[PDB]
């Protein structure tokens, strides 16, 4: 496997945060979405 | 299969993005929401025109919390012709506001009385302009808010909806469902509350929500989990104990989003539900629930691609369908600008082109015509069969 | 003495969550134009309240009726209320009316630019439609009191320490009357706040200078005082401790954000000089119940 | 000039709702002096709820300043007008006025123009003139010539087939007192029918509104009857799927019982009432729990006891153990009102244990709501059957956190003394109001102190002197001031009650002696508890003493000291 996904818990991250500036705050429903898609941390 | 044709627009950045088009229960106006508190309403030309526009909300800047609230009309539903006068329901992202739009009844009454500004008297202000200020005789139509409901939802609003009695109208955020009374909006009933205790547990946001069209009774709640409940007021208060739970190899990272239900709709007849998760349209009859009837793709080409539309914000698009009056079809919405007809008779479905890049969010239709409305970002669409 | 018995109708107006008209409010306002504010032993002393007028009633109930009860608050009443005119009104009619048994002291909220560029103006539009009466309500913040000395024993204010004001002496020099920009000296001893860690900091807020337990030692053994009581930030529980007794916060405003469960507390000073904190939680105001599992009269 | 109020309701355009109502709100002088000819009225029309309201208001009174008899048809286009509005207060109001007049109109207005009028607010296809319709029939009816009287009930059974569920709604909502005055025969063999398509309707809202017609209709026909009649319908509705339909079958449960007489109730709604209490909802349970008392108090006296243990009464024992807060708040409101029913043997069988099964629930409202009701069971068997258990849950109550369980229960203890009498109260709980009365809590002193001065009325005079005042008056050495000036507000109160005498003689010097205290606070209290209590001091000591103190308080370095003392002096013209 080659790097494809870690991409994916950084950017689950980086649109929590991303999401406090912006009009209206946290959109628990977008928010919950970002944060529900991770990776593992070891295998 | 139906011959569409071709809309004519008519209404058409920021302010201006339909966030909702809703037809009357006798599809004779059309009341459309939108992102900048603009409530564009159109009419059917008696045997659409741009009937009227009112200001449902302005920006609201929350105090306790310095949240720049938008005006962001997520809901317009229309209720019975209590009168000559159309009344609407526009939801914000915090707050409902009922309104009339009444036509002119006075102008024959306004040009029928008239003296000076003394009441006839003599040494007026304005002598002339009550010579010709007596001719107020005009066509246009009225808007006027009626009652303005409290700030209840402490969460984006989501969905509204009219009862099948006129007496309550269902309200639901993301996590908490409230049921508003009509003309008493000092207060709500909370009759969902999925919250757990301790937001680091938020694994369900009640993503939409609906009245059974004939039964004043029955409704479903959508979940980010795709789980659609159909509660039953008649079993309790609370409809915490839902009478029955809808639910269905490509276990991706994201099956944690495409399991999302955006929207569910009930079919005219109440006999059939539908429910949009991101890449499937699920038609559920409602007396079988561990499969639907019939499942349908909306997009084949995007399931494989969850990184790159989660890279994008793309993958949060929330998607609508609508049924036909008969319920023989639905209709719903994909990317591109792209929506298709899901024919249930004929299991034929044709792809139609509103005219990534452009999102038919919202869409609605006539329920005693294959009339279909079609909320692109910055158009509105009315297809004819 | 008519103008007296009239304020004392105010009083009762005011009790009515009713603003008092801007005539009113400017004749009180002219007439109520230090940093060492030498308080007697027996005073009671309240943290933020931040325009919650209904919670302000109950923190009168909690507390006590003035004059009766003498009051002392560390400032914030404007920003984060529906009502935070009829508790300006309500804070100063109270000081003119008692100059010697009631004290305000100037909190970090208030002032007039940033005010202006936040909604306040607005809030005032709402309710009165005019500059003119936030002008009349801003011009009292020059003349109110920075720190709230309270003895050699204890110390009190609405910020905490600053890099520049290490003894109390410091605390003389300084000027209330000073509307300057928010850099400084000035923005630090309002907008400060503790930490268990020791030494400096800054925040994403407009300037505000924090301190840890090294800078309270520091403060306090110069000084011979026994607290730096603080209400800049929100605590849960009421009252927060830090530094092992060398600094306290006080939040007065229970619920503060209506979403939040914290509750809110008041610190009674007796006549032997020794901090009591009182416990007390949100009003029973319903105002619009949207919780009320009881069914409501028009579904039954 | 004044006159031309009468319009200038319109004269003024873009109008002002308070100018237009002061306009319009002007009805004497110019029914009379304009409005008799000039309105032939369309000014009388304007569309918002304030001023629609307004008119509806006013035009209800043009009948006696207009001359009516031959006139007042020229009315109705108005009211017309009114009564098809969306906002419902206003159909209301709009209904009250036009069924006013009716009583007004002339048989011949009657028929020529009211009844058509209903006949055109029918045939007005916006389901708000329909619904307007549905209150207008039940005072024209008596009057109106026999063939109207039946082809009124046409229409009515069309408003109660109509397709528009509100049309139903106020249908069924009027159909009660419609009823009173229809022939009996046309009762039976007309509404019965359209009653039992109303009490079966597909909307829930429609089926609940049919039980308070069954109350009506159930007063009006033979008892004897109303078992074939109606009853069936009953059943079906007790049995309702929809809670909301039980919830008001328990609700409207003792006008039911009345209006279908004790036998009918024993037969068919005790083990409805059953069912109820068992309701899988807490709201069923709450409604009909509060009906109880009044539901076994309107049996009839030979079967109530007996149908109680049997039926009820073991239902009771599951409500008192419900899971839900309300449900237990609720009978506990109510569950000690059958002890006049069950007072001699079956109170200390059931209802001693259920009393007692509810004064330890972990809400406080279950408490509070026993002891409010405490005088059901005080008068059968006694208070001291029940003070050995009513102590300790007063005492958990006035030590909640919560203070305002400690206020709430404060509120009592005057109907809580009168009931467990002076040896008890000053035996066990006038420690609790000295607990109040130094109470960190303001709220909790100054109720407390108030709550005592209705103590001191209760119990008169030398029971304060004898325990009370030695007591109070120790709060002044307290070092906490907030405690002295609890003081000075007790010893204010209690001056009213306790006299001149003992004010003046033993309790009145404590207060001098804290007017030189080192705190202004209890200076000026002084100075405004002598002002208050003032009047009542003699003017011999009031001069002696009194004078002096208050002369030397005017001239302190405190303001506010110096204010009020001049202030008492002033009000007590001492100078
Ligand atoms: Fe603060
Ligand atoms: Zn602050």
């Amino acid at each position: 496997f080659k790097l494809e996904a870690h991409r994916i818990v950084s950017i689950s991250l980086g649109k929590i945060y991303n999401s406090r500036v912006q009009r209206g705050g946290i959109k628990l429903h977008k928010n919950l979405l970002v944060s529900l898609v991770l990776r593992s941390a070891r295998q | 299969d139906i011959q569409w044709c071709f809309s004519q627009v008519k209404g058409a950045a920021e302010a201006d993005i339909i966030s909702t088009v809703e037809f009357n229960h006798s599809g004779e106006l059309l009341a459309t929401g939108d992102k900048g508190g603009r409530v564009v309403i159109f009419q059917q030309e008696q045997e659409y025109n741009v009937y009227s526009t009112f200001q449902s909300h302005e920006p609201e800047f929350d105090y306790l919390k310095s949240l720049e609230i938008e005006e962001k009309i997520n809901k317009i539903r229309w209720l019975p012709q209590k009168n000559a006068a159309q009344f609407l329901l526009s939801t914000n992202d915090k707050t409902i506001k009922l309104w009339k739009i009444s036509e002119r009844d006075k102008r024959p009454e306004g040009y029928n009385l008239k003296e000076e500004d003394g009441r006839y008297r003599d040494p007026t202000t304005v002598t002339t302009l009550r010579v010709p200020v007596f001719r107020p005789m005009d066509l246009m139509v009225e808007a006027s808010p009626r009652r303005i409901f409290a700030n209840a939802h402490t969460y984006h609003i989501n969905s509204i909806s009219i009862n099948s009695d006129y007496e309550t109208y269902l309200s639901a955020d993301d996590l908490r469902i409230n049921l508003w009374h009509l003309e008493i909006t000092d207060r709500s009933f909370n009759i969902v509350d999925i919250k757990p205790a301790n937001m680091e547990e938020l694994t369900e946001v009640i993503t939409a929500a609906e009245f059974h069209p004939n039964s004043c009774n029955t409704f479903v709640y959508s979940s980010s989990k795709g789980t659609i409940r159909l509660c039953d007021m008649r079993a309790s208060a609370l409809c915490d104990r839902h009478s029955k739970l809808f639910e269905e190899s490509n276990r991706s990272f994201f099956s944690e989003i495409i399991s999302s239900i955006s929207d569910v709709k009930f079919s005219h007849s109440g006999r059939y539900m539908m429910t949009r998760d991101y890449l499937s349209v699920k038609i559920w009859d409602l007396n079988m629930e561990n499969r639907p009837v019939e499942t349908y793709q909306v997009h084949e080409y995007l399931r494989s691609k969850l990184c790159s539309l989660y890279e994008n914000d793309c993958i949060f698009d929330k998607f609508e369908c609508c049924w036909n009056g008969s319920d023989s079809v639905v209709m719903t919405g994909s990317y591109n600008n792209f929506f298709r007809m899901f024919d249930r008779n004929t299991k034929r479905d044709i792809t139609l082109e509103a005219s990534f890049n452009k999102k038919i969010l919202h869409t609605a239709w006539h329920p005693k015509e294959n009339i279909i409305a079609v909320a692109t970002t910055n158009n509105l669409y009315i297809f004819q069969d | 003495k008519v103008f007296t018995k009239e304020l004392d109708q105010w009083i009762e107006q005011l009790n009515e969550c009713k603003q008092l008209s801007e005539s009113q409010v400017k004749s009180l306002c002219e007439k109520a134009k230090s940093n060492v504010q030498e308080v007697r032993c027996p005073v009671t002393v309240c943290g933020d309240v931040h325009g919650q007028f209904h919670d302000l009633m109950e923190l009168f109930r909690i507390g006590g009726k003035s004059p009766d009860t003498n009051y002392l608050f560390m400032g914030d009443y404007v920003d984060r209320g529906y009502y935070s005119v009829e508790t300006v009104t309500l804070l100063v009619a109270l000081k003119v009316r008692y100059r010697e048994r009631i004290t305000i002291l100037r909190g970090n909220h208030e002032s007039r630019q940033i005010t202006q560029v936040y909604g306040f103006y607005d809030e005032c539009l709402r309710k009165y439609g005019n500059a003119n009466v936030w002008k009349y309500f801003t011009d009292l913040f020059d003349y109110l009191p920075l720190t709230a000395l309270v003895d050699g024993q204890i110390f009190c204010l609405h910020g905490g320490l600053s890099p520049s004001i290490d003894t109390l002496d410091h605390i003389r020099a300084l000027d209330r009357l000073q509307e300057v920009p928010h850099e400084g000296p000035m923005c630090d001893l309002l907008w400060s706040d503790p930490d268990d860690r020791g030494g400096w900091g800054i925040s994403p807020r407009g300037a505000g200078y924090t301190f840890g337990q090294d800078i309270s030692e520091t403060f306090n053994h110069a000084n011979g005082l026994t607290l730096v009581s603080r209400a800049h930030q929100l605590v849960m529980e009421g009252y927060n401790w830090c530094h092992d007794r060398n600094v306290v916060t006080i939040f007065s405003a229970p619920n503060y954000c209506y979403r939040c469960g914290n509750q809110a507390a008041i610190m009674e000073l007796d006549d032997t000089l020794k901090y009591s904190f009182l416990q007390f939680d949100p009003a029973p105001r319903r105002g619009e119940p949207h919780v009320t599992r009881r069914t409501p009269d028009y579904f039954l | 000039s004044l006159y031309p109020i009468a319009v200038l309701i319109d004269e003024l355009r873009n109008e002002d709702v308070q100018l237009r109502l002061n306009s319009i709100k002007k009805l004497s002088t110019i029914a009379l002096a304009l409005g008799v000819e000039r309105t032939r009225l369309t000014d009388t029309i304007y569309d918002e709820d304030e001023v629609l309201l307004a008119l509806a208001e006013q035009l209800g009174t043009f009948t006696t300043l207009v001359g009516g008899p031959e006139y007042v048809h020229c009315l109705l286009p108005p009211l017309e007008s009114l009564a098809t509005v969306e906002e419902t207060v206003v159909r209301d109001k709009a209904v009250e006025s036009l069924r006013a007049i009716s009583h007004e109109h002339s048989p011949s207005d009657l028929e020529a123009h009211f009844v058509p009028l209903v006949k055109r607010l029918a045939g007005g296809d916006w389901f708000t003139s329909r619904t307007s319709a549905c209150g207008l029939f039940s005072v024209c009816y008596p009057r109106v010539s026999s063939a109207v009287k039946a082809e009124l009930r046409q229409y009515f059974r069309n408003l109660c087939s109509d397709d528009t569920p509100m049309v139903r709604r106020a249908a069924a909502s009027k159909l009660g007192e419609f009823a009173k005055v229809l022939e009996l025969d046309n009762v039976k063999s007309e509404i019965i029918p359209m009653f039992s398509n109303l009490a079966s309707d597909e909307q829930d809202s429609v089926r609940l509104l049919a039980v308070e017609a069954c109350v009506n209709i159930a007063q009006l026909l033979p008892q004897e009857d109303l078992e074939a009649l109606v009853m069936p319908t009953l059943r079906q509705a007790a049995e309702d799927k929809s809670w909301r339909v039980r919830y008001m079958v328990a609700d409207k449960f003792t006008e039911l019982q009345k209006a279908v007489g004790p036998e009918i109730t024993k037969t068919d709604l005790v083990p409805a009432f059953q069912n109820l209490m068992k309701d899988c909802e807490a709201e069923v349970r709450a409604a009909a729990s509060h009906k109880v008392k009044e539901f076994c108090e309107n049996l009839s006296a030979d079967c109530r006891e007996n149908v109680i243990m049997s039926q009820i009464l073991p239902c009771i024992k599951e409500l008192v153990s419900d899971a839900n807060q309300h449900v237990k708040s609720a009978l506990a409101s109510v569950i000690m009102g059958l002890s006049p029913i069950l007072g001699k043997d079956n109170t200390i069988e059931h209802l001693l244990p259920l009393f007692l099964a509810q004064l330890k629930d972990e809400c406080p409202e279950v408490r509070l709501n026993i002891i409010s009701n405490l005088d059901c069971v005080n008068e059968v068997i006694g208070i001291r059957q029940l003070s050995q258990s009513l102590l300790p849950a007063i005492v958990e109550l006035a030590e909640d956190a919560k203070w305002r369980v400690r206020l709430a229960i404060i509120e009592y203890m005057p109907l809580l003394a009168g009931q467990l009498g002076v040896e008890f109260f000053d035996e066990k709980l006038n420690s609790l109001c000295m607990a109040w009365l130094v109470d960190h809590v303001y709220a909790i002193r100054e109720a407390a102190t108030s709550n005592l001065k209705k103590l001191v009325e209760k119990f008169g005079k030398e029971w304060a002197h004898a325990t009370i005042i030695p007591k109070v008056l120790a709060m002044s050495g307290d070092p906490n001031y907030l405690h002295r000036m609890t003081t000075l507000f007790c010893i204010n109160v209690l001056s009213e009650v306790c006299g001149q005498d003992i004010t003046t003689k033993h309790m009145l010097p404590t207060v001098l002696r804290m007017a030189g205290d080192p705190v202004a606070n209890v200076r000026f209290n002084v100075a405004k508890s002598l002002q208050k209590i003032g009047p009542i001091l003699d003017n011999s000591t009031l001069q002696s003493e009194v004078k002096p103190i208050l002369e030397k308080l005017t001239q302190d370095q405190d303001v506010d000291v110096k204010y009020f003392a001049q202030e008492a002096l002033t009000v007590l013209s001492l100078a």
